[PDB]
């Protein structure tokens, strides 16, 4: 992996042996809010509104 | 098949008069397709069909009561015809002339028996054969 | 003495054995079961006794020869079925 | 389907151009009796608000339905003769009265014999309000046709009931349906393998 | 499992789950809440 | 040899494993976990460990070495002290039983009746009434003849002290309701929090209004509930917020008056 | 008396009254109701003994074993059966009282399998004992 | 007394090694050693062993020199190594007992009152476990036959700690048998079961023939067990067993038939998929 | 595949019962009651 | 996890000599582990191969560990448990068959897990049923 | 109306009760699977014949 | 949200009001970090008067 992709405040995995970085994990923090992005799109449609 | 429609009606009813009418009325088609001896062997198996219905819904019908309900003459003729039906093995019953009745076979529960064994044996053998023939014939080109 | 094939003992059989008329063979089998000698049951509608067990005892040489003969027959049966199966499954024995 | 639709739109009869509501409820009762099992019949035609409200004004049809349900059978045949002569005159049921009568007769006989194993022919005749000869003839006919599960014994007049146990019936259904599937797969394989 | 129960010093209350639940226990055994 | 390999895999699914919380799904075949040791590792989950149920924030066992996730441990607070009162115990209030049932049970037992009409079941009803006429008991009785769960709370339990703890508890309660499929949530005394639109000029009336607003969000919002129901008892029924009283997606209304002569005779009969 | 009431064999009530009859001299006054109670216990112990040493007892014989009437025996069995104290199906038509629980095919074949398992274990142990016996007496 | 003696693979391999390392340098037939293990209820768990110098005259049959000083010193060393293991008897790699065995057991009873002699047969047989275990009993016989100090059988088994399963599995991985029922393996298992039943029945018959002809005395325990076996023989001609057997055979074969039908349908579907793949390949090649 | 040229060539699922009876169940029952 | 080691002389890797010569292709069939590399699997010590030595008698004595008795070969399976297993597997197979119908229809319309699960389940049912049935017949003949 | 497992017998005039063994769910599931495989072989007809 | 081709997020309610100080600001900032990471995005906030 190229160095430029290791930006500050990014989750990196280090070999349990030799502590060598070996991936750029999916940067993420604060589960309290990371559980907040909408995965299931609600079922309401513009046709359900009127007036 | 309409001529055979009429013929089947006649045989099911046991109406020899209507049978003769159908023969005299469509005999040419029978001699054409080729059936004209099987349709007299019919007459024979028409009386046989009567006795088969009688022995399909009854368990101890008395002979004097087969004579009538099979359109016969006498209990002696009943004896002979029903005995021959059993010999041909189309009614599967016994017979008793000490008192004169034709008791059938008390049906035995066919699941404590090897009949399910045998039936499923034929069907399993068949299914295995199709799996064999199907896995075979999976030719690959190169 | 009787093998398991027909170990059904009839009341008339018991009566012709130890001399008691058949209205207290029930009590004889009752006491036999109670003492712990013979296990089983009494089915007296058809007047029979299903002995499923017996107090094993000390036998004689003649009785041991009888057992040897029965073992011989049993071994013949076992070997016959053994050969049949091994001959008919020759291609699927790992 | 006639019974399904009629019972799903009996509470909402709005089509007075086709027939009167009395006629519609009578037709619902008739089709329901010929096409419905006893549980469903009780739930949806005898415990039915409107289908039982109109039967107060219709006295000859209430008797016909309740005879069968209560297992009063002589009245059931009386009302079945009534219904036959009515439907023959009718114009939508006219080429169906033989079949309706026959199938309701089979329903009645099967209902009676569903709770028996050896029903004396005389008693069954007395219950049905007929004779012994008539019952003999018609049971012979229906057993032959294969609808009923019963075998007659005329020397000592007794009608044994050879109903099949659950396991045995499941076996026979497996044989039949597996036979159909085997035929289809056999055709498929024979066709495509070669 | 151990009767007279003695929940004393009730006075001295920002607590709200301590309500008088009053469950059912083996008959006998009582309390003298004061 | 294929059989031997499969057995080696079944063996890698060992017994002495150590439990920990699976956090996220990094990629195909690989994921990030945090052991009960308190430290987080990145590992490869064994083939077919039900990646359907390996949802983020999951309880999972791990191979002591390689920390590989090789299990999903099936993971409470309320609705386990099975109720006792029954519909035979409650006397009278046939109307209240009818309405609470149609709102609470039938949506869970016969939802086909609702589809036929083409209706959204009324999840959320509120019971009026003098200080005591029997509403806690009808709630407990629906709990008796209930099949999903009965999670009971008291509004004080949301009025607890520390900012945001009331909203925290309401959100936890409704989240438990949802995670249970058909569950029911009951709030015993809502007059404490469910109030009017008072312009909170302090730091405390503002927090009480925050509790009510969180309640409104959870009952209806961008996360429409799935088969969850709500029941409230208030004892005043006049100063409740127009929002929470929204005669729409938030609540139905029921009356629980002083036992009339009829009801009172039934009271005597059932008690005596 | 206590010996008889703890013995797993039938006790005839008539002979019991002949033998231990004169030990009632509670069994006085309302001791006659208590006497009926003791007879009930005697009949009930007889029924337990039969249910454990029989499979089909004719009523014409069970009446003799209990000292009751052909109908009183039936009534007492019926009371026991409703109370769920003795398993007994009474085919009144033929006098075929049956204490056999209906045999499930599963249970019948399971009994067969347990017999065979015990058989194989016992032959193995017997073979080990035979090996020891030959190994010893061949030494001498 | 002790009912069960569970021996361990380390014990078995140690005995094999002892026998080999003495037979290579000489010819001693037997080799004799002590067994170390622990109790748990009446279930002895033999988990180690060690050779003790032995020498006997095969003619006299009462002159032998099991070395108790060596036994004590060696046990001291293994007690230092591991302490939850006390002498629980002895072993000797002779296919059959010997006259000395009772005297040797008397010697070893000094160090364990409950002594278990495990006759570990090095020669690999194909039907039985290699361990047969005995314990000495002197008691007034109930039948009034003169009493002498003789051995009595104690049930034996082979079991292993996980630390030894990890080793046996690795050593046998090359010639291992899949730990799953492949239909061929299960039919093989049943054939082997019949083999074993035949072998045991032949043994019983040979013993009974010897007893009848008189070359051996009668053992009432053996006769008891045999007549109990015959007692336990089942009946198959009985009707309400033939009915049940047919019923369950039919149920099992319905499951089999449904399985076969599903297999047939899947096979045809795969054949169709392949024929279509080949057809597409041929068409594309042509175009 | 191949048409075997060598061989020259209601909506009600009826199943027999098209017999000839003295009406289905009216005159039969009338006579039945009459003789009973 | 057993590894054998031996040291490297201080005047071996510093004098310009490889730690251990190589004349056969045998010494490069086993790869080293990073765990040992970190601590210097090739700076201070070797790694000699193991190559366990098994006679023909030790292997048999160890086979005795799990060797199944003739009893286990010829013993039937509890019929109640067997029927429950048949029922459960046939139901799960029914579910997979419904899914399989759906999958085949869908794939044939728009142009697998159901098929593979169905195959494994048919395997297990047939092996269980045939084994128990044959054991039953064998016993019915052998023990009478 | 299915209130108890018994059948009358109007000969000797006798009511015969019995315990009805539960419907073996194995064959129920089996018949359901036969039907579903019929659907599958129909779909396979379509696929094979119309792509070949 | 059902009709957008952009990351939809919800923050509705008192979710930003948590007991420990120096927590709400951190949460809002990390939420907008999430939004900027998965841009383009629409952040919904029901009952802003609460938060
Ligand atoms: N219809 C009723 N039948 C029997 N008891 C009743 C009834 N209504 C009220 N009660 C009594 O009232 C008590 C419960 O009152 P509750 O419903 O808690 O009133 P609230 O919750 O409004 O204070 C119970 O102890 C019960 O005995
Ligand atoms: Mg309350």
């Amino acid at each position: 992996i190229d160095i430029n992709d290791v930006t500050p405040n990014c989750r990196v995995a280090l070999r349990n042996d030799s502590y060598t970085l070996h991936k750029i994990l999916p940067n993420k923090v604060d589960p309290l809010v990371s559980l907040m992005m909408v995965e299931k799109v609600p079922d309401s449609t513009y046709e359900m509104i009127g007036g | 098949l309409m001529p055979y429609f009429l013929l089947t009606q006649a045989v099911r009813t046991g109406n020899l008069a209507k049978f003769n009418q159908v023969l005299d009325q469509f005999g040419e088609k029978f001699q054409a397709d080729g059936t004209y001896t099987l349709i007299i062997r019919l007459r024979h198996n028409v009386i046989k069909t009567g006795v088969r219905m009688i022995s399909l819904s009854y368990s101890r019908i008395s002979l004097a009561d087969i004579a009538q309900k099979l359109q016969l003459d006498s209990p002696e003729d009943a004896e002979f015809i029903v005995a021959k039906a059993i010999r041909d093995g189309v009614i599967e019953a016994s017979i008793n002339h000490e008192k004169g009745y034709v008791q059938s076979k008390e049906m035995i529960d066919i699941y404590s028996t090897r009949e399910p064994q045998l039936a499923f044996h034929q069907r399993i053998s068949f299914c295995l054969d199709i799996h064999n023939m199907s896995v075979k014939a999976m030719r690959f080109p190169p | 003495t009787r093998p398991a094939n027909h170990r059904q003992l009839t009341f008339e059989e018991i009566a012709k054995s130890a001399k008691i008329t058949v209205n207290e063979v029930e009590l004889l089998v009752m006491k036999a079961l109670s003492v712990g000698l013979v296990k089983g049951s009494i089915d007296e509608v058809d007047k029979r006794v299903h002995m499923t067990w017996v107090q094993p005892r000390v036998l004689d040489l003649q009785q041991i020869k009888g057992m040897k003969d029965r073992l011989e027959f049993w071994c013949t049966d076992v070997k016959s079925m053994e050969m049949l199966v091994e001959h008919q499954a020759h291609d699927i024995l790992t | 389907q006639a019974a399904e639709l009629f019972l799903d739109t009996v509470s909402t009869f709005t089509s007075y151009e086709l027939m009167d509501y009395k006629t519609f409820v009578t037709y619902t009762v008739y089709v329901s009796m010929i096409a419905l099992e006893r549980p469903d019949l009780r739930e949806k035609v005898i415990k039915g608000a409107e289908i039982l409200e109109v039967l107060h004004s219709l006295p000859a049809v209430r008797q016909y339905l309740f005879s069968l349900y209560e297992c009063r059978y002589s009245v059931f045949f009386q009302s079945l003769a009534v219904v036959e002569q009515e439907m023959k005159k009718d114009w939508l049921f006219a080429p169906h009265y033989r079949y309706y009568v026959r199938e309701m007769r089979i329903h009645a006989y099967s209902q009676l014999l569903e709770s028996y194993r050896s029903l004396t022919l005389g008693y069954m005749a007395e219950a049905f309000g007929v004779g012994v000869e008539f019952i003999d003839q018609e049971l012979s006919r229906f057993i032959a046709a294969g609808r009923l599960h019963c075998k007659i014994d005329k020397v000592n007049e007794i009608v044994e009931t050879n109903r099949p146990d659950s396991k045995n019936w499941q076996y026979q259904e497996t044989i039949k349906k597996g036979d159909l599937l085997l035929n289809r797969v056999q055709k498929l394989s024979r066709v495509i393998n070669m | 499992d151990h009767c007279i129960i003695f929940m004393d010093e009730i006075d001295a209350l920002m607590e709200l789950l301590n309500q008088m639940d009053g469950f059912d226990t083996l008959h006998r055994v009582k309390m003298i809440m004061a | 040899e294929f059989l031997h390999a499969q057995e080696e895999v079944k063996r890698i699914q060992s017994i002495p494993l150590v439990i920990g919380q699976f956090l996220e799904a990094v990629d195909q075949n690989t994921a990030i976990v945090g052991s009960t040791t308190g430290s987080n590792y990145y590992v490869r989950i064994l083939s077919t460990i039900d990646r359907e149920l390996l949802k983020p924030n999951a309880s999972v066992a791990l191979h002591k070495h390689s920390n590989a996730l090789v299990d999903v441990l099936p993971p409470m607070l309320t609705s386990d002290q099975k109720p006792d009162v029954m519909y035979a115990d409650i006397g009278g209030m046939d109307i209240q039983k009818q309405e609470v049932r149609e709102a609470v049970e039938l949506p869970l037992t016969h939802f086909e009746l609702y589809k036929q009409i083409g209706i959204d079941p009324p999840r959320g009803v509120l019971m009026y009434g003098p200080p005591g006429c029997g509403k806690t008991m009808l709630a407990k009785a629906v709990a008796h003849h209930t099949t999903a769960a009965f999670i009971r709370v008291v509004g004080s339990e949301f009025v607890q002290k520390y900012l945001g703890e009331g909203p925290r508890m309401v959100r936890d309660v409704f989240r438990l309701a949802k995670e249970n499929a058909p569950a029911i949530i009951f709030i015993d005394e809502i007059d404490a929090i469910a109030t009017k639109r008072f312009d909170a000029q302090t730091g405390a009336d503002r927090e009480v209004q925050r509790i009510l607003l969180e309640l409104l969000n959870q009952m209806d919002g961008f996360d429409q509930n799935v088969n969850v129901k709500v029941i409230m008892a208030t004892n005043r029924a006049d100063t409740l917020d127009p929002a929470l009283l929204r005669p729409g997606r938030l609540d139905r209304k029921i009356e629980f008056p002083l036992p009339d002569r009829r009801q009172k005779r039934l009271i005597f009969s059932t008690i005596t | 008396l206590l010996k008889l009431f703890t013995t797993m064999e039938l006790m005839r009530w008539s002979t019991l009254v002949e033998d231990y009859g004169m030990e009632l001299r509670g069994s006085t006054e309302e001791g006659e109701k208590r006497w009926k109670d003791l007879k009930n216990r005697v009949v009930e112990h007889n029924i337990r003994i039969m249910a454990k040493y029989y499979t089909r007892i004719t009523m014409k014989r069970m009446a003799q074993l209990l000292d009751l009437s052909v109908d009183e025996s039936e009534a007492f069995l019926s009371n026991l059966v409703v109370n769920k104290t003795i398993f007994a199906k009474v085919d009144r038509l033929a006098g075929i009282i049956n204490f056999q629980r209906p045999k499930d095919p599963n249970n019948l074949l399971n009994d067969w399998s347990q017999k065979l398992n015990s058989l194989m274990s016992l032959v193995n142990k017997t073979t080990h004992l035979i090996a020891k016996e030959e190994m010893i007496h061949n030494l001498q | 007394a002790v009912q069960k003696v569970v021996v361990h693979p380390l014990v078995l391999l140690s005995v094999v090694d002892h026998f080999n390392r003495i037979g290579k340098v000489g010819n001693q037939k037997r080799v004799v050693g002590v067994l170390l293990g622990s109790w748990q209820k009446k279930v002895l768990d033999v988990s180690n062993s060690f050779a003790v110098p032995f020498d006997e005259d095969d003619k006299d049959d009462s002159v032998w020199f099991l070395d108790h000083d060596y036994l004590e010193n060696m046990y001291g060393m293994f007690k230092k190594v591991n302490a939850r293991e006390r002498i629980v008897g002895w072993y000797h790699t002779g296919p059959k007992l010997h006259k000395n065995d009772i005297a040797i057991n008397e010697l070893m009873k000094r160090y364990c009152p409950n002594s278990v002699l495990v006759i570990i047969d090095v020669k690999p047989k194909d039907l039985g476990l290699p361990t047969e275990a005995y314990i000495s009993v002197e008691e007034v016989h109930d039948d009034g036959t003169p009493t002498s100090k003789t051995f009595e059988h104690v049930t034996s088994e082979i079991g292993a700690e996980e630390a030894e399963e990890v080793g046996v599995e690795h050593l046998l991985r090359d010639i291992k048998d899949t730990t799953v029922g492949t239909l061929s393996q299960r039919i093989t298992n049943q054939v082997h079961g019949l083999k074993g039943l035949n072998s045991k029945l032949l043994d019983i018959r040979s013993y009974l023939e010897k007893v009848a002809t008189g070359k051996l005395p009668i053992n009432h325990q053996i006769i008891y067990q045999l007549q109990d076996v015959f007692n336990l023989l089942p009946d198959v001609s009985l009707q309400e067993f033939v009915k049940a057997f047919y019923l369950k055979t039919n149920d099992q074969m319905v499951v089999v038939y449904l399985a076969s039908l599903i297999r047939s349908v899947v096979a045809l579907h795969n054949l169709i998929n392949n024929k279509i793949a080949n057809r597409d390949a041929e068409k594309k090649e042509g175009q | 595949d191949d048409e075997f040229e060598e061989f020259p060539a209601h909506v009600w699922e009826d199943n027999w019962d098209d017999d000839n009876v003295e009406d289905d169940f009216s005159n039969q029952l009338r006579a039945e009651l009459e003789k009973h | 996890v057993i590894d054998a080691f031996r040291l490297i002389n201080a005047n071996m890797m510093v004098l310009g000599h490889e730690p251990r010569q190589t004349t056969s292709n045998l010494g490069h069939l086993n790869k080293p582990s990073i765990q040992a590399l970190i601590h210097g699997l090739n700076r201070h010590y070797y790694s000699i191969t193991i190559n366990y030595r098994k006679n023909e008698l030790e292997q048999k004595m160890l086979l005795n560990l799990h060797k199944k008795s003739w009893m286990e070969g010829l013993t039937l399976q509890d019929y109640s448990e067997h029927c429950k297993h048949n029922e459960s597997v046939v139901k799960e197979m029914l579910e997979l068959a419904k899914n399989y119908n759906k999958a085949v229809e869908e794939e044939d319309k728009m142009t697998q897990d159901p098929k593979r699960h169905l195959e494994e389940h048919v395997d297990v049912l047939m092996t269980s049923n045939i084994v128990q049935c044959l054991a039953a017949m064998l016993d019915t003949v052998v023990f009478k | 109306d299915k209130k108890f497992h018994g059948i009358l017998d109007q000969g000797e005039g006798v009511l015969i009760i019995f315990d009805e063994p539960p419907v073996d769910k194995t064959y129920e599931a089996a018949l359901e699977t036969i039907q579903n495989m019929s659907k599958v072989v129909d779909s396979l007809y379509n696929k094979a014949k119309k792509l070949t | 949200a059902h009709h957008t081709d952009c990351t939809f997020i919800r923050v509705s309610g008192s979710e930003l009001v948590q007991k420990f100080i120096g927590e709400g600001a951190r949460m809002v900032r990390e939420l907008f970090v999430m939004a900027r990471e998965h841009a383009p995005s629409i952040i919904f906030m029901d009952e802003i008067d609460s938060i």
